[PDB]
RNA sequence: UUACUUAUUCAAUGAAGCGGAGCUGGAAUUCAUUUUCCACGUUCUAGCAUUCAAGGUCCCAUUCGGGGCUGAUCCGGGUUG
RNA sequence: CUGACUGUCUAAUUAAAACAUAGCAUUGCGAUGGUCAGAAAGUGAUGUUGACGCAAUGUGAUUUCUGCCCAGUGCUCUGAA
RNA sequence: CGAAAGGGAAUCCGGUUAAGAUUCCGGAACCUGGAUAUGGAUUCUUCACGGUAACGUAACUGAAUGUGGAGACGUCGGCGC
């Protein structure tokens, strides 16, 4: 119960990861994967839209 | 020239704030301590009951003020006796009266202080 | 050096949280703020009437600190100027003759509203100087046709404060000499002349004339534009 | 006389809303430098439900244009709508169900929900279960638009307003019977002490003008005229017809 | 002494000075608190006449109530 | 019948980006000129977006710390309807 | 015979066939608003609402129908004057 | 301000009185706020290792700021414990 956890220990309160409480190891490497596609795909934007721009 | 406001929100701006420094001193003379310690412990609880505390228990039972609390009634039984105060005990008596229990440490003989103070 | 790089900022819409940038025009100031702000404001828009209007007409720097510069020269009497006057004219004359007349006729600026007035209604006076910020503006509007009628020259000048200052107070409303030692009523005339053709030659034709409009920056370019644009 | 129910009404005590079990009122997001100028971006972080409002509410989470932090609106779904929906507002938002433009920049027929009466009120109109309003044309004098109500009025509004495409969810809420009276009890334990009702009929001529009896019947004529006074107005007030009708269609 | 042009200057409460006059105060009046304290007589040659002299002690203070 | 915006009236906002004009740049007319138009950061994804900002450039001798100007055009102080 | 039903009421002479109900029908209103409150108000309920809504009357489940009459009372009106 | 029935930091058995006890006695705990030292851990790859992984452990620096979770929640019923 909530003011519990402040006569605990850190280990008790977390895994070893990004993000130890918070989100669910899942939805971390969902977090990861979306995160690394998008980013790379933002440069695919880019490229793609200054190759449309040398053509006109 | 200008000034630059990075908020939109006008706050009283600080100022000064003074400090009271006075013409004629309020009261004359401050009040003598009230509750020193011949009124924080107000008499003896002799009854029966209270006396085979005395003898069997280790407890100095006296009347106290109901202003007094227990580090206050700790104190004054540790002053005016010369003796080590275990802990405090305080209960209401019903006729308004504040009675505490007060057991001495193993060191001081709860029923010699007795008639020590001065009462069997 | 390329061990730092150069990641550039976007601060567009939907991206970026946006600089701290200067907001001094969207500063919800202080009632009492807007008031003043708002009552010269609504002072400058609605037709201004000419007795009003007079003023604004201020004064040049030059022939300001012209005039101020002269003044300057007549000085009332100092708190221990008249503290050691009196302790030399009092004590002596009093044991003694010469009606206090133990000192030489003095020279000052002369000020008073009430005052300044019964001067310049009994034409004893030189110079006048108005100031054009007083409030009410009642207490004076009167007195630049009571100067032309009475004819003697006068000049709406900027500060309270200054002519203040220069009677050796906080604030004045009028300052107006009526003496002036010898040496001096040479500057009197390029003063007055220069002045007087500004303020009493122009009265005249100045109230007959009233002020006030300025529509503010944005309904002005809006009608600024309507004529430009559709013209 | 005594005072009539509808009297009692206005001063509150027992008739006020019942609203504790409310999510926040539901609003638009405040007409900012983004949405009058080009758009941005929100997620649906949930679609909830609001009590006693058939009509679910969406929650949109948009990042704070100006500080570090998140701003959730409170949006009323508009039927499509779908968590992780990305939800973008503004003049220059794009023509999807669920995106907030304003009525200029829409064009005629789209149909549209939660719209503005005056630009930034936040929304005003049709913001009932499965309700919609209907852009009829525009006019460049003053961007104002025209738009149809769902009572069947046409009425202009500026085109600066905003909408939200689409119609709102909660579709034939008042298409099933209530059949018992407790459904009807719960119906309003949510929202208003308004039922059950007693007919005035009923009454004695103290609580009702329809009141007094040995016939329930109601006496004058139960129409009774816009100016009369509280006290009167109880019956079918500024009645410009009565009876029977099946209306079709409405105003156009 | 000019009180005298402020009594009678403020006795043609029509002419277009003092309307103008009447239009812009009566603005600023509304706007500050309804009983607020007053810098200075806007009135001076009347707050004389009713008794103010300007001194330490002499407090003039402005209201507004509410007409009907 | 109607234009004005300061009285009065209403809406929001933690009174942020209103108003006028400019860089940049792509089309035009004119039988050449400025006579104007036009645009100027975000939309496959239920990521991330904060430390007066990294960069750039000047300063203090600069030991580590600061600061300024651009970065973010200028001009109105009508917060905006 | 009655009321559809569960349900409510005359605490202390009436529990019903009365009241309510769901269902049906009607009326006002798009917020500068409908209804209602207040001595007033920078006032207040509906409203954390917006016609699948709120407000106001009627009739009283389903089934089945709901005729004729706008002269009178009343309500209403993009109507001559 | 508004809950001795909602939210909520932490105690238990034994014994005892004419009448008190989850308070008293005896024993064994826990919470909180405050203190501080030693043991440990960490470190020359400075701010810990391991496990492919879910995760583990006596630890294993963390200001602004952000955010997420617990507080925190209807009713019936059968089934499991
Ligand atoms: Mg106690
Ligand atoms: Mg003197
Ligand atoms: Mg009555
Ligand atoms: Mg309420
Ligand atoms: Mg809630
Ligand atoms: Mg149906
Ligand atoms: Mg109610
Ligand atoms: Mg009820
Ligand atoms: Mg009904
Ligand atoms: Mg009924
Ligand atoms: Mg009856
Ligand atoms: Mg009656
Ligand atoms: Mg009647
Ligand atoms: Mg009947
Ligand atoms: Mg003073
Ligand atoms: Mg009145
Ligand atoms: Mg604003
Ligand atoms: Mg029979
Ligand atoms: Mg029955
Ligand atoms: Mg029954
Ligand atoms: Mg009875
Ligand atoms: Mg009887
Ligand atoms: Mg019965
Ligand atoms: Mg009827
Ligand atoms: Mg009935
Ligand atoms: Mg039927
Ligand atoms: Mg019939
Ligand atoms: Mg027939
Ligand atoms: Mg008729
Ligand atoms: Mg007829
Ligand atoms: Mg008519
Ligand atoms: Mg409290
Ligand atoms: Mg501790
Ligand atoms: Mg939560
Ligand atoms: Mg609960
Ligand atoms: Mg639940």
């Amino acid at each position: 119960r909530p003011r519990q956890y402040a006569t605990v220990s850190k280990t008790h309160k977390t895994v070893s990861r990004a993000y130890g409480g918070s989100r669910c190891a899942n939805c971390v490497k969902e977090r990861i994967i979306r995160a690394f596609l998008i980013e790379e795909q933002k440069i695919v934007k880019k490229v793609v839209k200054e190759q449309t721009e040398a053509a006109k | 020239a200008l000034k630059v406001r990075t908020s939109a929100t006008f706050r009283l701006p600080k100022t000064l704030k003074l400090a009271r420094a006075p013409k004629y001193a309020s009261k004359a003379v401050p009040h003598y301590n009230r509750l020193d310690s011949y009124k924080v412990i107000e008499q003896p609880i002799t009854s029966e009951t209270a006396m085979k505390k005395v003898e069997d228990g280790n407890i100095l039972v006296f009347q106290v003020s109901m202003k007094a609390n227990k580090y206050q009634i700790k104190k004054a039984v540790k002053e005016l006796y010369e003796v080590d105060v275990l802990k405090v005990n305080t209960l209401v008596r019903p006729n308004g009266t504040k009675k505490a229990y007060v057991r001495l440490t193993a060191d001081y003989d709860a029923l010699d202080i007795a008639n020590r103070i001065g009462y069997i | 050096n390329p061990l730092t790089h150069s990641t550039p900022k976007n601060f567009g819409i939907g991206q970026a949280v946006q600089p701290k940038r200067n907001l001094s025009r969207y500063v919800k100031w202080p009632e009492y703020v807007r008031v003043q702000r708002q009552k010269k404001i609504l002072s400058i828009r609605l037709k201004v009437p000419p007795t009003i209007a007079q003023f604004q007409y201020t004064l040049d720097r030059n022939t300001a600190a012209e005039t101020f510069k002269l003044f300057n020269k007549y000085r009332p009497e100092t708190a221990a100027e008249k503290k050691e006057r009196l302790t030399k004219e009092a004590a002596a004359v009093a044991e003694g003759k010469s009606k206090q007349d133990a000192s030489p006729k003095p020279y000052a600026v002369k000020y008073g509203l009430n005052h300044v007035v019964a001067l310049i209604e009994n034409k004893k006076a030189k110079l006048v100087l108005i100031a054009n910020d007083v409030d009410p503006i009642e207490l004076v509007v009167f007195l630049p046709a009571l100067c032309k009628k009475m004819g003697v020259p006068y000049a709406i000048v900027k500060g309270k404060a200054r002519l203040g200052t220069l009677v050796n107070q906080k604030t004045s409303a009028v300052a107006a000499l009526t003496e002036v030692r010898a040496e001096d009523e040479a500057a009197l005339a390029k003063l007055v002349s220069t002045i007087d053709a500004n303020f009493a030659d122009k009265y005249d034709e100045v109230k007959k004339h009233w002020g006030g409009g300025i529509l503010g920056n944005k309904a002005q370019a809006k009608m600024d534009k309507x004529x430009x644009x559709x013209x | 006389g005594r005072v009539i129910r509808n009297q009692r009404k206005g001063a509150g005590s027992i008739f006020t809303s019942h609203t504790r079990l409310r999510q926040g009122a539901a609003k638009l997001r405040t007409l900012d430098y983004a949405e009058r100028h080009g758009y941005i971006r929100g997620i649906v972080k949930q679609i909830v439900h609001d009590s006693g409002r058939g009509a679910p509410l969406a929650k949109v989470v948009f990042r704070d244009p100006y500080k570090y932090r998140l701003r959730e609106e409170i949006f009323i779904a508009n039927e499509g709508v779908h968590t992780g929906q990305f939800i973008y507002a503004g003049k220059k938002a794009s023509l999807n169900v669920g995106n907030v433009l304003p009525l200029g920049s829409v064009p005629e027929g789209t149909i549209v929900s939660n719209v503005e009466e005056k630009p930034g009120d936040r929304g005003a109109l049709a913001r009932a279960s499965g309700n919609y309003v209907i852009i009829i044309g525009h006019n460049p004098d003053e961007n104002k638009t025209r738009v149809r109500l769902p009572s069947g009025a046409k009425k202009v509004i500026s085109s600066d307003a905003r909408g939200v495409i689409g119609v709102i969810a909660g579709g034939g809420r008042v298409d099933k019977p209530l059949l018992k009276a407790g459904r009807a009890f719960h119906k309003y334990r949510l929202k208003r002490n308004s039922w059950p009702k007693t007919r005035g009929v009923a009454m004695n001529p103290v609580d009702h003008p329809h009141g007094g009896g040995n016939h329930q019947h109601i006496g004058k004529a139960s129409t009774i005229s816009r100016g009369a006074v509280s006290g009167q107005k109880a019956g079918l007030i500024a009645a410009r017809r009565t009876g029977l009708l099946r209306g079709s269609q409405k105003t156009q | 002494g000019a009180y005298k042009y402020l009594e009678e200057l403020q006795r043609k409460k029509q002419s277009d000075v003092l309307r103008f006059l009447q239009r812009v105060r009566v603005w600023e009046y509304r706007q500050k608190n309804v009983i607020h304290r007053a810098a200075r007589p806007t009135r001076p040659d009347k707050a004389r006449r009713l008794g103010y002299k300007a001194k330490q002690g002499f407090v003039i203070y402005r209201v507004r109530v509410r007409r009907g």
